[PDB]
């Protein structure tokens, strides 16, 4: 209706999770060894096809270097390695579930341990350049910088600030006044701790939470298995194994059967390489998205809607996972709204008054000025209102009275 | 009654010797790639070699080191940690450091800091 | 058909229309609120005042010029309909 | 010049349009039937080529599932179905179009 | 010959599907930021 407004009276601190894959396994299939490993006649015929055995290796090498670059660009975004102080009194907030646990030999956190636990015919698998310990070290440095500094450690020199004051700054950045935090510090701390515990329980209970990483692993494994199975096929020749081709036949027929086998195997290898290139492009897009979220959600406070979570973004925490990253987005959601009667302006002395920052509301008999995201009514005053024109142009102006502090 | 073993990909991985009935395992002969690590001919002509996915003993035969990547030959393994210059892999990096030689070490992720909180 | 078949979409066009209608109703009646929590009502004039307040223009600009702004918005929507009905090459990407 | 500015005195409310595709048609061509509908010797010969007929179907099925996911993630973004009030006096604005 | 034609068709369809997925991601982002809120990014939700 044209005069009714709903304003919240309570809030809720919620934590959501988002999982993004950043890299995949670095395989490499040798061309000649796959098509025919021990034969020499087959190699001599294979030289007749030019450089079909260099393009494939070049493509796979490019893919592997791309995977290393993806991990590098996502996680290595901090110049230094920050450490949390041994004294851990952060005003009531409890980061035990995300901070590293020194008791474990791996030095991974609780949630990171849960995440890691839940998840030749001429082919080789290279090891990643960054070991999982270094990935955990990056994530720990980012967490320590976020908790201790704020957003300052990603835009210059890290500057310390009490965590309660950092939370006050972050409320001030979504339209809620600082005094809301300081008067409800214990309630907000309890809500945050409960939300973190619920995240741990939800991750531990359901096994199908990490769908994307398992999907990537399964796709790669199925592709490699299909290639290996395809290695044993006739492709129109008398037999798949070429020892029977070369032992039971004269040079002409053996040569033609070997050529048929070579063509079939080369086609299979080309198909595998093409699908690997497409999959690598998709993974690179995902890694670019993950790097953007690390820059904007973790190192700062984004105003983009539905980017860092579901609600009004407060902050985010990164966690590692096998071939991927997990963001825990802490957001603010209103609750317990109430109806009120509202007016555009107020006519006091023939002049219209508009709120500086806020909105006019009413019990039903009196008029107050309040915020927009929290119900904190206060008396209308010349301090928090400004004048513009007379009381004839505004449609819906309400006759009432204002107060002036310069009347003791 | 079982003579030979086939795996998940249908490749034979075991045979029973016919005369003495002992189960034996077939493991493929070593194969891999060879990489050359150089600091560029604009500075020196001394290189190192990396044999990928191969135990140092099986390499056909300066200083030999085993890493997860494979067998490095010609580089001296220091105990310190610097910023990565040439990435060998598995957390191992190589560089050209002073007489003057190619060293191999483990990566350093950056300076250690502690904000006064 | 020589062995080629076309599967139907999982969502019918009526359901897509229902989604877009819900989005429009929420935007007109609520504003930002319905996308970040519980939906809260607010008069559309005050919603437009809030939206001017976000680009650097004071609220009183809207209230003192409400009729002119409403007329401009309506004329713009009508011209959108005319322009879409005029040229058949506007929908080039889907085609 | 180092002491002059330009400041507007009026405004204009302008509406523009932007068109974005979100999905394509879900087709799934059968492998063997396309190559040879009825011939049996053709099927027997094709069986010697291994799994060149299952990979294509797998790829096409993945594409179709992806199209459904595209539409679902673009449009399904409201938890409840909101409805406009029967009275449509919005302070002078006209949304009937 | 027919197998080669089918392979070519499937590869082209895969590339086209990747392009459409990129466009659908852009459309979802614009729905999230322009419709459900008010964006300060220049030239994202229109011109002005
Ligand atoms: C805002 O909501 C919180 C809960 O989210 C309220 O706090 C609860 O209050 C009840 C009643 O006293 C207690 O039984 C619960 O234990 C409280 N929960 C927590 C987490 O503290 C809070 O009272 C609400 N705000 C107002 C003004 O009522
Ligand atoms: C932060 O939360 C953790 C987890 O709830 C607390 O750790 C618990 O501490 C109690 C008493 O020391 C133990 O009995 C529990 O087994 C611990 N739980 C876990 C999961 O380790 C921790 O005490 C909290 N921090 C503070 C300062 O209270
Ligand atoms: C209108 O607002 C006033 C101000 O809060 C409310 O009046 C107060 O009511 C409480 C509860 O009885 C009293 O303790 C205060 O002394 C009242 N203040 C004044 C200035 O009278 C009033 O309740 C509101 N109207 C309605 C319908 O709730
Ligand atoms: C095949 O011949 C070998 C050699 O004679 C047999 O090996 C001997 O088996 C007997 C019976 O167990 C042992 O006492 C001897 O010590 C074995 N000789 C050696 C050198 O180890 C073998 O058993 C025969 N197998 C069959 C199936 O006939
Ligand atoms: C701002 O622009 C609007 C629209 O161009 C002006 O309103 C027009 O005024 C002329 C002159 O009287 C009329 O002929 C038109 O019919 C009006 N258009 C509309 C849509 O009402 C308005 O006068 C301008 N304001 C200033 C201060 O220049
Ligand atoms: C909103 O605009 C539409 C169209 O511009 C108005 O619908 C017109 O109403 C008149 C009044 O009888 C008819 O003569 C026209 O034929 C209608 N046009 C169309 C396209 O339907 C509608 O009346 C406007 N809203 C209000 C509240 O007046
Ligand atoms: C506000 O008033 C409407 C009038 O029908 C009612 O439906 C709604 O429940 C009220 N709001 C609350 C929070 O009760
Ligand atoms: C609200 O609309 C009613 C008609 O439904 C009208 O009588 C009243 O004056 C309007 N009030 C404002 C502030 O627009
Ligand atoms: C407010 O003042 C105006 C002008 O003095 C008057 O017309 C109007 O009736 C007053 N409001 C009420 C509720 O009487
Ligand atoms: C390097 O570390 C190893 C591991 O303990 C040790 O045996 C060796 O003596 C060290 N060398 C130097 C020069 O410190």
């Amino acid at each position: 209706s044209n005069n009714s407004i709903a304003i919240p009276t309570n809030f809720t601190i919620s934590v959501t999770t988002e999982i993004l894959p950043v890299s995949m396994t670095k395989t490499s299939v040798d061309c000649t060894m796959y098509i025919c490993g021990d034969s020499t006649e087959c190699s001599n015929l294979l030289l007749q096809y030019g450089s079909f055995c260099t393009q494939l290796n070049r493509a796979l090498t490019g893919i592997a270097v791309e995977q290393d670059k993806n991990t590098q660009e996502v996680f290595a975004q901090v110049k230094q390695i920050y450490k949390t102080p041994p004294i851990k009194d952060f005003g009531g907030f409890n980061f035990s579930q995300i901070l590293p646990d020194p008791s474990k030999p791996s030095k991974r956190s609780f949630i990171e341990d849960l995440l890691f636990n839940k998840v030749f015919n001429g082919l080789t698998v290279l090891p990643p350049l960054l070991t999982d310990e270094m990935i955990a070290q990056y994530t720990s440095a980012l967490l320590a910088g976020t908790i201790t500094s704020g957003w300052t450690f990603g835009a210059g020199p890290a500057l310390q600030i009490p965590f309660p004051m950092q939370m006050a700054y972050r409320f001030n950045g979504i339209g809620v006044t600082q005094n809301v935090l300081y008067e409800n510090q214990k309630l907000i701390a309890n809500q945050f701790n409960s939300a973190i515990g619920k995240i741990q329980d939800s991750l531990s209970s359901t096994p199908s939470a990490l769908g994307k990483l398992q999907n990537v692993v399964n796709q790669n494994a199925q592709a490699l298995n299909t290639l290996v199975k395809q290695l044993s096929s006739n492709f129109g020749a008398i037999s798949s194994v070429l020892n029977d081709i070369l032992s039971r036949l004269d040079p002409p027929e053996a040569e033609v059967q070997i050529d048929r086998l070579i063509t079939g195997r080369l086609q299979s290898l080309q198909t595998y390489v093409t699908q690997q290139l497409i999959r690598a492009a998709e993974i690179r897009a995902s890694a670019n998205l993950a790097a953007t979220k690390m820059s904007e959600c973790v190192l700062g406070q984004s105003k983009r809607v539905d980017f860092c979570g579901k609600g009004y973004h407060l902050m985010s925490f990164p966690q590692s996972a096998p071939h991927g990253v997990v963001f825990l987005h802490v957001t603010y959601v209103p609750a317990q709204e109430k109806n009120f009667t509202t007016a555009p302006a107020i006519c006091h002395d023939g002049k219209a008054h508009f709120p500086r920052e806020g909105v006019f509301v009413s019990n039903g008999t009196h008029w107050f000025v309040t915020q927009r995201n929290f119900y904190e009514p206060q008396i209308i005053t010349t301090d928090n209102t400004f004048v513009s024109g007379n009381c004839d142009v505004v449609i819906g102006i309400v006759n009432n009275t204002v107060y002036d502090p310069l009347q003791p | 009654f079982q003579q030979f073993g086939r795996d998940i990909a249908d490749t034979t991985d075991a045979v029973r010797d016919p005369q003495t009935l002992e189960i034996l395992d077939i493991t493929p002969c070593s194969f891999g790639g060879v990489s050359v690590i150089t600091p560029g001919t604009n500075t020196s002509n001394q290189v190192a070699v990396l044999y990928q996915g191969v135990n140092c003993t099986e390499v056909p035969v300066s200083n030999v080191f085993q890493t997860r990547a494979g067998c490095l030959i010609g580089a001296e393994h220091v105990n310190n940690s610097y910023e990565c210059d040439i990435p060998i892999g598995a957390g191992i990096c190589a560089s050209y450091q002073t007489s003057q030689s190619i060293i191999a070490y483990t990566m350093s992720l950056g300076a250690e800091n502690s904000v006064a909180y």
